[PDB]
RNA sequence: GGGGAGUGAAAUAGAACCUGAAACCGUAUGCGUACAAGCAGUGGGAGCCUACUUGUUAGGUGACUGCGUACCUUUUGUAUA
RNA sequence: GGGCUCAAACCACACACCGAAGCUGCGGGUGUCACGUAAGUGACGCGGUAGAGGAGCGUUCUGUAAGCCUGUGAAGGUGA
């Protein structure tokens, strides 16, 4: 079977959370969480939590072994933007976007 | 009596693009640049139409002159003795001859090398 | 054994039992038609060259079908000049089946 | 309907061309047009259905008139000032094959057919050629 | 300056070809069992067997 | 007689003119006023 | 924020909620792509892949090759830098 | 451009061939005249900006329509 988590609104950009998705695409379960917890990245932190929330799902709505199960489907999807005004040196109005991401994690033991 | 114009819109911008389908980048996804490419591989697809002709009959002329050489004729004695010796077989059919019928190919040179002396 | 004969303005190689599509007949689908402008009999080592009909051959075909080709769009565009004309073209033909070379 | 030569069923021989005493530019077309295939009935233009040919004694090719001082091979380094010239007399001395090698090579189609035909020719400058596994046969124009 | 063209999605993608992250040396400790970064105290305290930062 | 059989005769009744809809009307672009001056503008009229 | 459960005719109707287009951004698969010069197509065309109709078939890709300097406007004239 | 010199240059003559969307062949469409009180035949046409003339497609609403279609699935959307 296949069971995913989802994040949705993940304060990140897409751009910056798809490098640590790369990562962790297709690895073990137990090999892709010791990367993503000894990672610098920003999005290791939030994509762990995701990751281990799909574990959580397929040991409680499916019941599977963490040593079974391996990362099958991971993407990052753009989100809402947030709209934002900073100021410029004469007068100018620069529009900030502030964007946020989907993550979606998928394990499965197949 | 106020006419919305999305639908019909929708259903040209769509038969544009369906048609470039298979184009790089912009020239398949964006309509004011699919349209251009449309337009001009029309352009072309026109033109080639004529150019394929062209294209074809020297390819056929080609095969001739080589397989006339290997027979000691060249092409344009050969066409000149397939007019003295009245052959109408025309240069499609004797480019395929000289490439799958190469007997049936000699026995035609022969009948031209005959006809001019 | 085949054989080279004239239809519709073109020249064709065939052999017994090969589909053609040949220039729109006006022979009804069914019928049986008879090339006689036949330029080359081939029955194998026994070429025969018409100068320009090979003298007592016939070939015989049988009218398979008619139909259209695919559809040929034609555009006829002038760069800034405010010109630009559409044509659709489907050609008819008739598809024969070669049922038999006689030299 | 008409037919192509397929890539993957392409008989290719090797013929030795042996090249004392022959004039450049009328030894280069045979070379060309038989790297072409342009002598085979099975020609396409855009399949390499052509000859190897291997030339033999290049350095004994030979010019008409006072081009074995005149003719001048020009090339450009990249750098200003880079052009740089040759005579066909100091290159034959120097680099004999790239005599008969320079005068196919503008004489072949100037893309990737036309650099996959050159690689067919093999020009040496003594009397022998390593290619005797391929039994190449004799074409003397 | 400024592109006077738009980059092309491939041409923005071709770029970011030399992008990929790396995986950090990660190593086992014995006493414990423990994932940690190579030549880097554990994140529970242990270093080459013994603890050394006792939490 | 029907209301959806009734026609009035042919060339009794034809379609406006519809300036600028297209190179295929043959008005397009221009709407017949040729290319500058006066009498292409936007009221531009000549006085009796 | 999700995964189940449940409600509901329907939840990819879950509250930023009917439908849910395009630009734009991804993941998966197939083919192509690291000796190659340009409006990126078009004509020819091998191979590979898929599906049946099992090769005169359909679909996808497309090596290699001929030809080929967007569009609008304005102009005597525009690839026009 | 490669290269070319009893030329692959120049002069003269000759016989071939290549070469266009020109001409012919084959199939199709259309315009105008004439014959047709018909279906259709015949001849000649059919590059085109500004511009004139002719013939149409499609969209929204009204009538036809208290009709007809439609939850056994409308409009819209997306493929074939
Ligand atoms: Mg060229
Ligand atoms: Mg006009
Ligand atoms: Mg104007
Ligand atoms: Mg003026
Ligand atoms: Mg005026
Ligand atoms: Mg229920
Ligand atoms: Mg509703
Ligand atoms: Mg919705
Ligand atoms: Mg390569
Ligand atoms: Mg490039
Ligand atoms: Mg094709
Ligand atoms: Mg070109
Ligand atoms: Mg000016
Ligand atoms: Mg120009
Ligand atoms: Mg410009
Ligand atoms: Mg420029
Ligand atoms: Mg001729
Ligand atoms: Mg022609
Ligand atoms: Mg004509
Ligand atoms: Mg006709
Ligand atoms: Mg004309
Ligand atoms: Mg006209
Ligand atoms: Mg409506």
């Amino acid at each position: 079977m296949e069971v995913a988590a989802k994040l949705s609104g993940a304060r990140i950009s897409a751009q910056k959370a798809r490098l640590v998705a790369d990562q962790i695409r297709g690895k073990k379960v137990g090999e892709a969480l010791n990367l993503l917890a000894f990672s610098s990245k920003k999005a290791a932190e939030i994509m762990k939590k995701v990751l281990e929330s799909a574990v959580a799902n397929a040991e409680h709505n499916e019941g599977a072994d963490v040593d079974d199960l391996k990362v099958s489907t991971v993407f990052v999807n753009e989100g809402r933007s947030l709209k934002r005004i900073m100021p410029r040196a004469k007068g100018r109005a620069d529009r900030i976007v502030k964007r946020s991401c989907h993550i979606t994690v998928k394990v499965a033991d197949k | 009596a106020r006419v919305k114009r999305g639908v019909i819109a929708r259903r040209r911008h769509k038969k544009i693009l369906k048609l470039a389908k298979g184009y790089y980048g912009a020239r398949s996804r964006v309509f004011r640049v699919a349209k251009q490419a449309v337009i001009k591989a029309g352009q072309y697809a026109y033109r080639d139409r004529r150019q394929r002709k062209r294209q074809f009959r020297a390819l056929w002329i080609a095969r001739i002159n080589a397989g006339a050489r290997q027979n000691g004729l060249s092409y344009s004695r050969l066409i000149a003795g397939l007019k003295k010796a009245a052959i109408e077989i025309d240069r499609k059919v004797l480019a395929d001859l000289a490439v799958n019928e190469k007997a049936a190919f000699t026995a035609i040179v022969e009948k031209a090398k005959a006809s001019l002396a | 054994m085949y054989a080279v004969i004239v239809t519709g303005g073109k020249q064709h190689k065939v052999t017994e039992g090969e589909f053609l599509k040949v220039e729109k007949l006006d022979v009804a689908t069914g019928e049986a038609i008879d090339f006689d402008r036949v330029l080359l009999v081939a029955n194998g080592e026994d070429v025969k060259i018409g100068l320009p009909v090979v003298e007592g051959a016939k070939v015989t075909a049988e009218v398979v079908s008619h139909g259209r080709h695919d559809k040929v769009r034609i555009i006829k565009f002038r760069r800034r000049k405010h010109h630009m004309k559409r044509q659709g073209h489907r050609q008819w033909f008739t598809e024969i089946k070669i049922t038999g070379i006689q030299a | 309907k008409t037919y192509t030569a397929k890539p993957e069923t392409v008989q290719r021989d090797w013929f030795v061309v042996d090249a004392a005493g022959q004039t450049l530019g009328r030894l280069a077309t045979e070379i060309a047009r038989r790297l072409r295939g342009k002598h085979k009935p099975e020609y396409t233009p855009h399949v390499d259905t052509g000859d190897y040919i291997v030339v033999i004694n290049a350095e004994q090719v030979r010019v008409t008139g006072a081009k074995t001082t005149d003719k001048m091979y020009y090339h450009h380094s990249g750098f200003p000032g880079g052009i740089k010239s040759i005579n066909f007399e100091k290159l034959i001395a120097k680099a004999p094959e790239r005599v008969i090698e320079t005068a196919v090579k503008g004489m072949l189609p100037k893309n990737p057919l036309g650099r996959d035909m050159y690689r067919k020719l093999k020009v040496y400058k003594g009397a022998s050629h390593p290619h005797t596994a391929q039994q190449p046969q004799e074409l003397k124009i | 300056a400024v592109q006077q063209n738009k980059k092309s999605r491939s041409a923005r993608d071709m770029r970011r070809s030399h992008d990929a992250l790396e995986s950090n040396a990660l190593s086992v400790e014995k006493s414990t069992g423990e994932v940690h970064l190579r030549h880097h105290v554990s994140p529970d305290g242990f270093y080459r067997g013994r603890k050394v930062v006792d939490k | 007689m029907q209301l959806n059989d009734l026609r009035s005769a042919p060339g009794a009744r034809r379609e406006k003119h519809r300036p600028g809809r297209g190179i295929g009307s043959g008005l397009g672009k221009t709407g017949g006023r040729g290319h500058k001056g006066l009498t292409s503008r936007s009221g531009g009229k000549v006085a009796p």
